């Protein structure tokens, strides 16, 4: 973990070293040149999370009465809700935790009790349904029921803002995938043929690091488990 | 750096935000920064741009 | 009649535990919503020790609060 | 989920930041082009919505005697039509949002009694037909029939003009795209043969970045169901 | 064995301490809080407590 | 790769159930006693300042019903 | 193993003698540029340590009641950490070098009773779990359970600050594939058309000696061992 | 009779407990933690050297270290 | 490459625990005392400052209690 300043340094004196968005003395980023990086550098961030499974995070949802779409937006959780239209939330989450809407792909949801629930398993009375990919939908919802949702997550979305988070958490093999997916955003930006063809580079580069990851592994991203369909099928 | 010899380490405490209250799965970097901006010599390579206007002859 | 229970309505900090004590989430979620009555306790244990100190010392006096009225 | 305000901002400070198309400070899209990027918005979620099934959404509709053809439009809903034109709406959206007007392809139908009507099958006398792929015929209204359509929804129209529809609900991990595409329209649009280069590489990265959501799934989809042919058909 | 573990990380985490702290000192809490009422009664006329207290002169010389 | 907190059923110190949650189910079923000292605190608080006085009048008890 | 210092000297007299960035006399680099070779170094250096198992380092974790997430960062070590944030450090390195934050990879996990924690396992009641590539997580810690890790270890963070790390110890025959990285950075960073060729070479120079020492494997990196199975599968 | 066991909390110069002695990590981090302790003592050992050599003498002169006083 | 060093479980010199883990064991049964003479390195430092005068006391045995 490093701050984005490091990350502006980073730049500086690395792919973007010989730009004019730099500052004479090599040490940052233009500021008027500031939010480019980081509309771009958000951009990167998302690409890398979907390739790879390195960040899962699960969040808790309470059914309401009443209620059978679940929506996973910070509106509705309990540290951001406004109670002028909202009556209650039901996401709960922490005041240093709060809920970022962080969710890519929805991967298993346990109930308070320690059940699994299906997932769009249409021929399944009980099964759960999400009718869109950050919505849930449940179609029976009870007095005490409290499901947990399990879900790839994003890595949270970087801001100048004090308030804002300022910390990148990646696998520091990826750095020069990072940098150069950056790169080749700032050098598509420019409309000159010399630059298109250093552009294409960089991607060609981005993406020779990433089969490389995958090649070797390096993030864990394979899994293996205990065959237990041996003694369900009845074996023996 | 070995201050855990000296001990109190116990995790009972009655100290605690409730602003920042936190799962271990949270972990964030504080704001300090800066912290001892050492001595250094300036960089003759650029040359930096005017910015005052002196008379000629100033006494 | 027609049931009335839930988390979000009909929960709060002040009325008291309910029979759904198996449920994990349940006492969990209960000592959460009253962590500030936790913390006011947390804080303040050093005056508690000292007054349960003289637990006794307080019981004695207590027994004659109409005869020291007398002296007032 | 953000509004169309911060789509010009990512815009200015993302692809287009070379062009002039943006402000001094690269902070905003000229109002004078302002229409031109949404007519670009407005297809380019189209495609998406296409060729992702990301929205369902369902809507009820009220048989009426004497009318065998129900449109899906917005100007029969309960909500914004006019009385004066149409005497009594068939659509009904009580709560929730209005109805948008954004079918693609009807998916199933099921009535208030709660069985399954069968679509678009000719050899049976109880089917529904579609003429019209946003059109649905019934050839037998009942008094008190009343049927649910289930479909593929698109993104409901964008529109900067006052009381229109101002927020983007499309998943993170196709923002990429969604600037690629308007990128493409717009250098494609200058007749010119550096932008038109400039153009093709911006679509090849739309189409690049749509596979890899396929290959990876990012969308969940892929829908699979416990299978129920095996008791129908007696296999025991 | 059970995983309760992680429900009380996820729901209350740092907070856990305190509740440690608290649930380490639970007799003396109990203690107290069975005769709260006598506090309450001693409290409810506590100002002339210090009456009494600031004229103990005045009670020796009857001794 | 992650756990789902909500599957929770798959010496002397280490208890069958989560150690951590055993902590926080001792607390909860003891709780009005927490909550009774939390609200008074302010009563309680307005003897501790004090305890010098209180004590200085117990150690003359028999002083106290010779007034009479 | 040799200090930063002779790193400098090596490039001013190899592969970067004709460049400007050397001194006058090609026996050092320019103080300007210097935290620009060190960025390009530390890649270099994840690079090789990726591709090959050269390193491989044991951490001490203790387990804490009330926590489930671990993460191996610097700051909950035993030795630079700071006693005022995190009040009870569990990573325990009283003896030898500190704790550098070098973690790409978990192999396996040994507890202090002797036995062998399962990685990984979903269908394993008592294995463990990653949701981060260098988060450890446990569910259900003990009064008295330590655990330790064995990990593939990159090299720590070289930097020319004061009481920073300035020792480099790779093996020896990946020295010409540090500076022809090192040098692939550098020329491609100057945007010039002749310059981009030369980088490319030095790039392809790079992965050549890479996959030599593979092909001779000169690091040792196969590893093969005694069949275990014979005995366990009862052939005997 | 809640558990306080923990290194944490145990991290202070206390007797050793029984119970884990054969516990291979627990009798290494003891000696380790108290290694200040080892270290005051070893670089110190010559004067317990002949300090040992002389016990009789001192123990002679605590036996009759009161009459001692009186000379004085 | 490499192993775990907790994976501990697979004549008159060497010892079957270790050579190193035996002595670790050996001083750590006996650290109560090591810890009372560190507690009072002073003192005992103290007394060998002047180590030789109270050896010239012990020696003159009989005349010094005479006296007494």
């Amino acid at each position: 973990m490093y701050y984005i300043e490091e990350l502006f340094c980073r730049l500086a004196n690395g792919v973007l070293n010989n730009t004019g968005i730099v500052t004479d003395d090599r040490g940052d980023i233009e500021d008027d040149s500031k939010p480019f990086i980081i509309v771009a550098a958000n951009e990167a961030l998302t690409r890398l999370h979907g390739r790879f499974n390195m960040r899962n995070n699960n969040v808790v949802v309470e059914m309401q009465e009443g209620r059978t779409n679940y929506p996973l937006l910070a509106k509705y959780a309990v540290q951001s809700y406004d109670p002028n239209e909202v009556k209650c939330p039901f996401i709960m989450d922490l005041a240093g935790e709060k809920f970022a809407e962080d969710v890519i792909r929805i991967l298993e949801v346990y109930d308070d009790k320690g059940r699994r629930r299906p997932l769009n398993d249409r021929n399944n009375p009980c099964s759960l349904f999400t009718p869109r990919p950050n919505v849930l939908q449940n179609n029976a919802p009870k007095a005490w029921e409290v499901l947990n949702v399990m879900y790839q997550a994003k890595h949270p979305k970087l801001s100048t803002a004090e308030d804002g988070y300022n910390e990148i958490d990646i696998p520091d093999t990826l750095d020069p995938a990072l940098d150069a997916y950056i790169a080749y955003r700032y050098y598509t930006s420019l409309n000159t043929p010399e630059s298109s063809a250093k552009a294409a580079e960089y991607l060609s580069f981005y993406d020779s690091i990433c089969r490389e990851v995958v090649e070797y592994d390096l993030t864990s991203d394979t899994e293996v488990d205990t065959n237990t369909l041996f003694r369900k099928r009845g074996w023996r | 750096i070995e201050d855990y010899l000296k001990g109190k380490n116990c995790l009972a405490s009655p100290n605690y935000d409730p602003d920042d209250q936190h799962s271990s799965w949270r972990e964030d970097l504080p704001q300090f920064k800066k912290d001892r901006e050492h001595l250094t010599l300036v960089n003759t390579r650029r040359n930096r741009t005017y910015n005052t206007k002196l008379n000629r002859f100033d006494p | 009649t027609i049931p009335n229970e839930g988390y979000c309505c009909e929960t709060l900090n002040d009325p008291i535990v309910d029979k759904m004590i198996g449920n994990a989430y349940y006492v969990v979620k209960f000592v959460a919503l009253r962590m500030p009555f936790i913390k006011n306790v947390s804080d303040n244990m050093t005056q508690l020790l000292a007054i349960h100190n003289k637990l006794t010392e307080l019981s004695a006096i207590y027994t004659k609060l109409d005869e020291l009225q007398l002296i007032h």
